[PDB]
């Protein structure tokens, strides 16, 4: 069966810029087969191109596809507003399958993280859990990364964290982390501390506490 | 004007089994396919099944995720397409769509039959949202993340919405008052099968001692109401 490859997953572009999204099909795939779909938040996908290059009922001409055999490209030929959202490759040549979406977002200057730690609240403390907090703010592009340590030691297994959507005022991302221990876990252990990498930062940051200080 | 409409989702648990409809209005299957697509929280497009249109004599064609587990059928007498959905998984979770395409055509006068303008569009329903879950209704305990004057990178202060279940949570900042500065990420699905959601405010360091600030949560599945007052330790 055929997987669709996309390349890039983010595409970073001003409004007015030209944009030129690239599908791979595993194995060829005539030219009827082969479609384009857009998708906002929290909205079904829409059809843009199908056959490879003819536009659906209603679709902007600035939208095109072209390409054959293994290769695709969507063009958008001056970006507007509304058209930052995912774009899907989809080809219906052997069974039906999505290529896994590129982002086009929209490009700004590198904005470095601002970077916060919270301990676990004297709260949750009580209520018998432990979760130290980390905050990434306001940075650009999307690729900022967070490590936890505890007493120096790198943590595997136990955070996760999740990302905002872009900014609309100031097209920035912010992350935020948690590590989950026992609070037996917690009371073991004093130093804690989640670093911080971006491109925009001249140096990796860390941010600590001492339990109890 | 044509239009699908998805119904039957909820919470079930693995194992357990539901029934998808897709309703079409404006047309009919006589001629038009139908596809089910899903999208799991936060992850892109997988495509179900299809069947084929009443022409085509209905045949049907399901992913290999589901194969033996789903089975598209449909009821002609109520232009509706069913997906019966048997021993679900937890991976399973997602917004259920379906979605066909719509041909129309501008045949010319004075010519025959094979000459006509095209046109192309698809149709999606809205979606239905499908959770496969062993976990139990459960409210959030609410928490502060508490700001200082000598933490500052602005000072930032939040709360930790954890431990519920199931799906969602609002969050607002004094009432809804507030909104400059805040982020509210999205949930994250935890190990233990409950859901944790953050939210932060950037606020200046220098007035922490005068300003108030208040998480509003609501989880309505369990009744909880909460808000929690954010003060600096």
């Amino acid at each position: 069966e055929i997987v669709l490859t996309q390349s890039p997953g983010t595409l970073s572009l001003s409004p007015g810029e030209r944009a030129t999204l690239s599908c791979r099909a595993s194995q060829s795939v005539s030219n009827n087969y082969l479609a384009w779909y857009q998708q906002k938040p929290g909205q079904a996908p829409r059809l843009l191109i199908y056959g490879a290059s003819s536009r659906a009922t209603g679709i902007p001409d600035r939208f095109s596809g072209s390409g054959s055999g293994t290769d695709f490209t969507l063009t958008i030929s001056r970006l507007e507003p509304e058209d930052f959202a995912v774009y899907y490759c989809q080809q219906s040549a052997r069974s039906f399958t999505f290529g896994p979406g590129t982002k086009v977002d929209i490009k700004r200057t590198v904005a470095a993280p601002s970077v916060f730690i919270f301990p676990p609240s004297d709260e949750q403390l009580k209520s018998g859990t432990a979760s130290v907090v980390c905050l990434l703010n306001n940075f650009y592009p999307r690729e900022a990364k967070v490590q936890w340590k505890v007493d120096n030691a790198l943590q595997s297994g136990n955070s996760q964290e999740s990302v905002t959507e872009q900014d609309s005022k100031d097209s920035t991302y912010s992350l935020s982390s948690t590590l989950t221990l026992s609070k037996a876990d917690y009371e073991k252990h004093k130093v804690y501390a989640c670093e911080v990498t971006h491109q925009g930062l001249s140096s990796p940051v860390t941010k600590s506490f001492n339990r109890g200080e | 004007e044509v239009q699908l409409v998805e119904s039957g989702g909820g919470l079930v648990k693995p194992g357990g089994s539901l029934r998808l409809s897709c309703a079409a209005s404006g047309f009919t299957f006589t001629n038009a396919w139908l596809d089910w697509v899903r999208q799991a929280p936060g992850k892109g497009l997988e495509w179900v099944g299809r069947i084929k249109s009443k022409t085509d004599g209905g045949t049907t064609d399901h992913a290999a995720p589901v194969k033996g587990r789903f089975t598209i059928s449909r009821d002609d007498s109520k232009n509706t397409v069913y997906l019966q959905m048997n021993s679900l998984k937890i991976e399973d979770t997602a917004v259920y769509y379906c979605t066909t395409g719509v041909e129309t055509y501008d045949f010319w006068s004075g010519y025959d039959d094979h000459y006509y303008d095209y046109y192309f569009k698809d149709v999606w329903g809205k979606g239905t949202t499908v959770t496969v879950s062993s976990a139990s209704t459960k409210g959030p305990s609410v928490f502060p993340l508490a700001p200082s004057s000598k933490s500052t990178s602005t000072a930032a202060l939040g709360c930790l919405v954890k431990d519920y279940f199931p799906e969602p949570v609002t969050v607002s900042w004094n009432s809804g008052a507030l909104t400059s500065g805040v982020h509210t990420f999205p949930a994250v699905l935890q190990s233990s099968g409950l859901y944790s959601l953050s939210s932060v405010v950037t606020v200046p360091s220098s007035s922490l001692g005068t300003q108030t600030y208040i998480c509003n949560v609501n989880h309505k599945p369990s009744n909880t109401k909460v808000d929690k007052r954010v003060e600096p330790k």
